[PDB]
């Protein structure tokens, strides 16, 4: 599934030209300030809710479950843990 | 001498009086259960162990950094 | 999954009335958050094609959806690298979104299938 | 004809490093792969000058890691170097794993090197381990004794294997130099294996994040990929430098500065932290063979995931509930992390078979059901 | 520009020499550099601090 | 687990060496040192460190061969295979109380006390470990507490009986450099000093860490620069497309 | 401009020279271990008495 230079097993190409400048002859920096900013933004805000929900919901969970095993190991749970156990 | 007795009062009386009162009051209560008959033959004898690390903690952090500052 | 699969499925549920009433409504917006649309590609761009099914289909395409795809892929690959989304034209409308590929894939499963059964058959 | 194509010894170099036609898309994630040949080099390196300064006899090996640290020239830097470049690697290869599976790199025609990959995985777990022993420090031994143990749950003749790998009745002087023979040899052998699953994957070449072909449109993996690299090698040094001196200590466990000590028991018994979600696992069963089998198909499960896969597009680039589902299925291999190392105790006892059960349906019921769901979504949605 | 160019860049021979030769002045002053700097941010905690008074 | 099995967490105390760029104070090692020998050798030995390691670090070559030379160590057998006595040399390692640990178990009520070498390493904490036991003997034990016989209370130790008593009070030392040995300034000393056992690369370490961090950090910058200037031609790629 | 390439020449030679440094520092203190260990050199420096030794 993949050929060589030469050969790579693309279908036949036709009809598109490409264009490019030297990398001598471009600024690499060019509107870094607007992508750092813009364009970070934008990749960050349409990927949030997919990081935000799995991390919050398993964040809760870890903390209700180690302030009740907190709590279980104090003498004020004393009862409850022994029915726990 | 030791200028640890002194931070440690005075943050036992100040900062750190809340817990200075539960302590010296779950004191108070054991004292009194184990001056009781029939304190040996007992299911659960209480500690004031927990009060004591409440305690400490809320005064060493408020002594920590002031100590090794005079040493 | 094969796409006869998917296809045979999918015709199902466009029959019943009340699932076609909860489903399609669903797959619009999904297609909408999937957002392939926003690079450029139309959905049966994206099908895998390293199966030798996938590979027979892409040779029965006519050249000229041949040469589209092409360019679609390509075009893709530079918004992906540049970590841009397409704007304006480059932008596939839903009423572009055509399954140009589907046609050629279902003959040749249809094909393999049938050779598949017919391999199996019990004179009786 | 240039030499670089015409001599075969060349031509090979040339296939992999220079000419190797590469997507022109591929995003950081695709560089754990040379950050992880990074940390192979890095631990036979050290390893090997461990090797030179240290003595594998129990009564002298704890003491020769004190020697390294306090005599040999260097030596502290060569020891927290290959203890710290032991997390690093698992740091790399989950993440080189996890770009795997949110990708779709084990879907057809890549299966064959993801599962190589997954033998790969269970050698660097093997070859961890045994070098963990090495210290004779008091998880040293507790560690080795404990999963060894483990062994005993063979039905049958699992006692009698466990006194073999031992060469004894217990962890002692002989599990010790026979464990210094194998972790030195098992980085050899992890090096074929990594070496076998790049020839595998040349066949089709490196997936890229659209899921789509790039046989329209190649780089070559030098200059491009060569320069790309160097950025994160930069980054991992700049991690690695932060740990190995300013806190060279701080993904360890105290207890391995008390030699080794059979008769007192440390107050708890771990794994190294990578290998704590596979004994969150365990713990989750409670017969000792059903333990052992769910910890062992927690991995070899991963083989599985291009047939449960049912998608007819590769990766989760543009599927957004597969996306979801992934998420998840991380967080959850987390809070199974963290679950290993806390106590058996309330309520963590059943959180941990929860997530046990979540780690194991994701292959066994959501994917096979979300990537059926999506596939129609994809269809009728486009209609 | 041109003359630094033609001297010391043009050829990869003078390039790479030009680049070692700037690496060992890098590396022994970088070194007296950081000496200094390090004896200053840590003054009267050193050995080297204390040594005169034994 | 309860608060009372772990043991209470220490206070977290700003150490000299605390900071990325800090060595040890050096005159508290060697402060730490005279406590070591003065109180803490009557029971505990610190056999990973020669003589020769505390040269250049807290004493001279002098002193601390008149430290070895006080000293007798084994030495090879005479012409008649008999056993002989030689004075310490700064190769020799610094001799412990105890021949074995049974004699160390019978001299402290069946307790053994650990080797000090690598204590500040062994033990969650460090240097905040050591200093918080030593200086957290309570007076009197939490109400309700019962210490099994030989036991102290401690609550930083786990499970509050530490078979190991008070040691340190004021003025049980005398500082040669005038320093008032107060309990807080001695436990300072020899948690100082113990964390240097632990660690004695510790400044070395951390400077030629600053080295690295200067030297990746530019490579890191620079690597940036060149590969972005590298990409550029496929970053700026632009496609006209006439379908045939 | 020959001032446009060398300023690009200019950061791909500090990169060489850094990576240069860097090698070098790595390299002298890596191998150092193998040169002997401080508890090595701590044994020389010999003393013999010589009242014991007769003559011949
Ligand atoms: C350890 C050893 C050290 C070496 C470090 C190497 C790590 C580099 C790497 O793989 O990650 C960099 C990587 C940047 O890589 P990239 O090639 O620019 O884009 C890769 C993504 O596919 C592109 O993702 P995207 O274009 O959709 O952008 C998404 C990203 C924005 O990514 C940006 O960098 C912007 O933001 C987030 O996802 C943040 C989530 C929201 C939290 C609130 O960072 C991420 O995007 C991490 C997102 C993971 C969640
Ligand atoms: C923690 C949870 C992570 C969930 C990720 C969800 C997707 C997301 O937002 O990621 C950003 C990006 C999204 O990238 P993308 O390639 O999907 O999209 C690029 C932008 N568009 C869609 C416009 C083309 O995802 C990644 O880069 C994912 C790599 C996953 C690595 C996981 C490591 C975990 C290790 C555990 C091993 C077992
Ligand atoms: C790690 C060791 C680094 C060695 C540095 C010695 C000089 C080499 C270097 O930095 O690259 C310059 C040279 C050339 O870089 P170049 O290819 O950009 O220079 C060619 C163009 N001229 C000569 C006009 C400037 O690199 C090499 O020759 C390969 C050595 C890699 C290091
Ligand atoms: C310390 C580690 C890094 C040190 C080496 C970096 C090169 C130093 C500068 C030299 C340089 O930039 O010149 C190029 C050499 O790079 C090269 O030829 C190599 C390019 C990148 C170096 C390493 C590639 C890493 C990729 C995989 C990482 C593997 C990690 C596993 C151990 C040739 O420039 P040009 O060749 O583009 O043409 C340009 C015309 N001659
Ligand atoms: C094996 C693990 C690799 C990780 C390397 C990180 C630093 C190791 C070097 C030791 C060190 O701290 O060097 C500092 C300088 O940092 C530096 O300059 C080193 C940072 C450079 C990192 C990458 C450069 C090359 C690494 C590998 C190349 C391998 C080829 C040949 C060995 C101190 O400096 P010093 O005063 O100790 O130095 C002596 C000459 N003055
Ligand atoms: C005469 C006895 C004695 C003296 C003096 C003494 N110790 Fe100990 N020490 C012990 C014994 C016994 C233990 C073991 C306690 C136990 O494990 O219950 C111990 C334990 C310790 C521990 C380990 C506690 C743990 O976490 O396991 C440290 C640290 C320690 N000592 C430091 C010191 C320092 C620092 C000094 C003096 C400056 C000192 N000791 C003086 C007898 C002594
Ligand atoms: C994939 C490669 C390797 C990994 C993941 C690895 C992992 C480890 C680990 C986790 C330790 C315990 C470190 C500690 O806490 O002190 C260790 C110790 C050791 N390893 Fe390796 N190792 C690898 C390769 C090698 C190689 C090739 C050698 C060659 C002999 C080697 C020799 C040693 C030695 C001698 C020790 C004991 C000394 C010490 O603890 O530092 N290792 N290794
Ligand atoms: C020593 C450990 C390993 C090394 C050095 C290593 C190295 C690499 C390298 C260099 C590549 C090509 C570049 C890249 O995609 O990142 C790669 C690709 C791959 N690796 Fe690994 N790998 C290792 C372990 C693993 C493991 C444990 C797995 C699977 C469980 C795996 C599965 C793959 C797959 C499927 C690919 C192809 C990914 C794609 O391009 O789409 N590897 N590996
Ligand atoms: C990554 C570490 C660097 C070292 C490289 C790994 C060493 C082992 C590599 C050899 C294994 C054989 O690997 C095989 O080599 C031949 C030629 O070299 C390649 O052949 C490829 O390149 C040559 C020209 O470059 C073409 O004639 C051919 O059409 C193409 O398939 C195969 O794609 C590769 O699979
Ligand atoms: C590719 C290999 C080619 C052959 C190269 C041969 C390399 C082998 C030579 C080892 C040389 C070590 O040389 C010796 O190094 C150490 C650092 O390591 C230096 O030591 C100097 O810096 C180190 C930190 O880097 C400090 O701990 C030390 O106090 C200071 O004196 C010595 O000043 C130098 O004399």
């Amino acid at each position: 599934y993949m050929g060589w230079w030469g050969h790579m097993g693309s279908p036949p190409q036709k009809g598109i030209a490409g264009y490019t400048i030297s990398p001598f002859a471009a600024r690499p920096f060019a509107g870094v300030v607007h992508a750092a900013i813009f364009n970070t933004f934008r990749r960050t805000k349409n990927q949030a809710l997919f990081v935000i929900l799995p991390v919050s919901f398993f964040y809760y969970v870890w903390t209700q479950a180690s302030e009740k095993n907190e709590w279980l190991y104090t003498k004020a749970g004393r009862h409850e843990l022994a029915k726990a156990l | 001498p030791d200028p640890a007795i002194a931070l440690h009062e005075a943050a036992a009386e100040g900062p750190c009086h809340d817990f200075k009162h539960h302590f010296d009051e779950c004191v108070e209560r054991v004292t009194k259960a184990q001056e009781a008959e029939d304190y040996d033959h007992a299911e659960y004898k209480e500690d004031c162990v927990e009060e004591f690390f409440h305690l400490q903690h809320c005064i060493n952090d408020n002594t920590a950094d002031k100590l090794f500052r005079v040493l | 999954a094969s796409i006869t699969s998917v296809v045979k499925t999918s015709e199902l549920i466009l029959k019943s009335p009340l699932l076609s009433k909860i489903v399609v409504p669903l797959a619009k917006t999904y297609v909408k958050f999937s957002g392939y649309r926003q690079l450029g590609f139309k959905m049966n761009d994206l099908i895998i094609e390293e199966t030798p099914n996938m590979q027979l289909a892409l040779r029965r395409l006519p050249p000229t959806e041949s040469y589209d795809r092409v360019y679609r892929l390509i075009r893709a690959t530079q918004f992906s690298l540049s970590h841009k989304l397409a704007t304006g034209n480059d932008i596939t409308k839903p009423e572009e979104d055509d399954h140009y590929l589907i046609p050629y894939i279902l003959d040749v499963e249809a094909e393999a299938f049938e050779k598949d059964a017919l391999d199996n058959l019990e004179v009786v | 004809m240039a030499l670089r194509k015409k001599n075969s010894l060349l031509n090979m170099a040339n296939s992999y490093v220079l000419d190797s036609p590469q997507p022109s898309n591929l995003n950081y994630f695709w560089n754990f792969g040379s950050l992880l040949a990074l940390c192979l080099v890095i631990q036979l390196a050290t390893g090997i000058t461990l090797a030179m300064h240290y003595t594998s006899h129990a009564s002298l090996a704890f003491d020769s890691v004190e020697h390294i640290m306090r005599d040999v020239n260097f030596g502290w830097f060569i020891r927290y170097a290959h203890a710290n470049t032991a997390s690093f690697f698992f740091i790399c290869i989950y993440a080189h794993m996890g770009r795997n599976i949110y990708y779709g790199s084990y879907k057809t025609p890549r299966v064959l090197p993801w599962s190589i990959g997954v033998i790969i995985f269970l050698l660097l777990i093997i070859t961890a381990f045994m070098g963990y022993v090495l210290v004779f420090g008091q998880m040293s031994l507790w560690g080795a004794t404990v999963i060894c143990n483990l062994v005993s749950a063979i039905p049958w003749l699992g006692e009698d294997i466990v006194h073999f790998l031992w060469g004894g009745f217990s962890v002692g002087n002989p599990t010790l130099q026979r464990f210094f023979a194998l972790h030195y040899l098992m980085p050899f052998v992890l090096a074929v294996f990594a070496l076998l699953h790049l020839i595998a994957l040349h066949t089709a070449g490196s997936s890229n994040p659209l899921g789509i072909t790039s046989n329209v449109d190649k780089l070559s993996m030098h200059p491009y990929y060569s320069f790309k690299d160097l950025i994160t090698v930069f980054a991992f040094l700049l991690m690695f430098t932060l740990f190995v001196f300013f806190s060279p200590d701080k993904l360890g466990h105290p207890d391995n500065y008390i030699p080794a000590n059979p008769m007192v028991t440390p107050a708890s018994i771990v794994p190294e932290w990578y290998l704590l979600p596979f004994y969150a696992i365990l713990r989750a069963i409670p017969d000792k063979l059903g333990g052992v089998i769910a910890m062992v198909a927690a991995i070899l499960i991963l083989l599985i995931l291009p047939i449960v896969d049912r998608s007819i597009i590769r990766g989760n680039a543009f599927k957004p509930i597969s996306k979801l589902l992934f998420g998840f299925f991380i967080c959850n291999f987390l809070l199974l992390g963290v679950l290993g190392q806390v106590h058996i105790e309330p309520p963590f006892i059943v959180l941990g078979q929860i997530c046990t059960i979540f780690y194991f349906s994701y292959f066994l019921i959501l994917l096979p059901m979300v990537s059926t769901i999506e596939n129609i979504f994809f269809y009728i949605g486009s209609l | 520009a041109t003359t630094f160019y033609n001297v010391f860049v043009k050829r990869n021979s003078a390039f790479v020499a030009t680049i070692l030769a700037s690496a060992f002045v890098f590396d022994m002053t970088f070194e007296t550099a950081i000496d200094n700097f390090w004896d200053r941010i840590n003054a009267g905690k050193q050995w080297k601090d204390i040594r005169h008074k034994y | 687990m309860t608060a009372a099995e772990h043991g209470l967490h220490p206070a977290e105390y700003p150490w000299p060496q605390n900071g990325m760029l800090s060595t040890f104070d050096h005159a508290s090692l060697r402060r730490g040192y005279q406590v070591y020998k003065e109180v803490c050798a009557a029971c505990h030995s610190l056999d990973r460190i020669a003589w020769r390691n505390l040269v250049g670090v807290t004493h001279t070559t002098d002193e601390a061969k008149a430290f070895a030379e006080e000293l007798e160590y084994d030495d090879e057998p005479d012409d008649e295979g008999n056993p002989r006595k030689r004075p310490g040399k700064l190769a020799d390692y610094i001799p412990g109380p105890y021949p074995n640990e049974q004699a160390a178990r019978a001299a402290n009520q069946g307790a053994l006390p650990p080797d000090l070498s690598l204590i500040a390493k062994a033990r969650h904490g460090g240097a905040d470990y050591i200093f918080a036991l030593l200086t957290g003997y309570p007076d009197e034990p939490p109400a309700g507490v019962v210490l099994a016989p030989g036991m102290n209370y401690n609550p930083y130790f786990p499970g509050g009986g530490i078979g190991m008593a008070r040691t340190l009070f004021d003025g049980v030392v005398e500082y040669e450099d005038g320093t008032p040995a107060t309990t807080s300034q001695m436990a300072k000393d020899v948690a100082a000093f113990l964390t240097w056992a632990a660690e004695p690369e510790h400044d070395e370490r951390k400077k030629l860490g600053l080295k690295a961090i200067i030297v990746i950090s530019a490579m890191l910058g620079l690597s940036v620069y060149i590969k972005k200037f590298k990409w550029s031609p496929i970053k700026n790629r632009k496609f006209i497309y006439n379908p045939p | 401009t020959d001032a446009n390439r060398l300023f690009s020449y200019f950061m791909i030679g500090s990169f060489g020279m850094l990576s240069a440094a860097g090698a070098k520092a790595t390299v002298q203190d890596f191998l150092s271990n193998m040169s002997a260990s401080a508890d090595v050199l701590a044994m020389a420096k010999v003393e013999v008495k010589l009242g014991a030794i007769p003559l011949g």
